[PDB]
């Protein structure tokens, strides 16, 4: 079946260049990593807060990582600024469980946020996730078997972060082309890498995992200045 | 709105 074309290595390398380059604390993410303490993140008899102090903690410089890799992309500079931050504000979550959930340690049962804290199901669910914590947990559970590598992560977080489905987009039509762009090159890549998986079809329905986990913003939503700046702007 | 999201973008 059809492999890239060379335009599509172009975009495949420039792709995953600016995936390594803002993967938190990229390959040594599971030797700095800390386990939280266990006692932090069990069930209340609301939400608790400890759990949730700490997750305000992270979010913050990681929106910021998905900010510096929607930047290193010449097609997401070009778009009008207007645009960059809705589309901004509609992948955040999504990418952000990806990049959780490639991270998951069956060992341990816990995904790593930031490359630097592992947790576990109860504790993300009590921190505020709720049912958004089990969504994110299975797909990290699922993706074990589809074994994706840094660049088919990193056009999956380009296929999100390029959707003209967004209301309030001036370029709807530009964005679409962009995407379109991805899509083929993630297919040809996924023809030559041969996983031993139907791949493909089955990809793309984890992309809609994803953007259910998006979708769940206002099914997600302590007082508004408790959450950090950064975060009320793109929830 | 939006006013520090807008001011990592120009960054
Ligand atoms: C879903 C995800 N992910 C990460 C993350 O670091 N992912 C790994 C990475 O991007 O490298 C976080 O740091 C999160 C922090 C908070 C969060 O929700 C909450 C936000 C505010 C309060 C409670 C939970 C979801 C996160």
């Amino acid at each position: 079946k059809p492999e890239p074309t060379d335009e599509e290595w172009e975009l495949i390398k420039t792709v995953t260049e600016a995936h390594v380059a803002t993967n938190a604390q990229g390959s040594h993410w599971k030797q700095k990593r800390k386990f939280l303490p266990e006692d932090i993140g069990q069930a209340p008899i609301k939400v608790d807060l400890e759990a949730f102090s700490h997750f305000t903690k992270i979010i913050t410089p990681a929106i910021t990582r998905v900010v510096d890799f929607a930047k290193k992309l010449p097609m997401f500079c070009e778009l009008p600024c207007e645009d960059q931050i809705i589309l901004l504000k509609g992948c955040c979550m999504e990418i952000m469980s990806l990049r959780a959930a490639v991270r998951y340690d069956p060992e341990s049962e816990t995904l790593t946020l930031n490359g630097e804290m592992a947790v576990t199901r109860g504790q993300l669910k009590n921190g505020g996730l709720g049912v958004v914590s089990d969504a994110i947990f299975d797909l990290g559970m699922s993706l074990s078997s589809f074994n994706l590598d840094d660049t088919e992560v990193a056009l999956l977080q380009a296929v999100l972060l390029m959707s003209s489905d967004r209301p309030g987009l001036a370029c709807v039509e530009r964005i679409e082309k962009y995407q379109d762009s991805f899509l083929l090159a993630f297919e040809h890549y996924i023809n030559y890498r041969k996983h031993h998986v139907h791949f493909w079809p089955k990809l793309l329905m984890k992309v809609t995992d994803l953007r259910m986990i998006g979708a769940c913003h206002a099914s997600w939503f302590c007082p508004t200045e408790l959450f950090p700046p950064l975060f009320l702007e793109v929830f | 709105e939006n006013a520090l999201l807008r001011y990592l973008l120009d960054k």
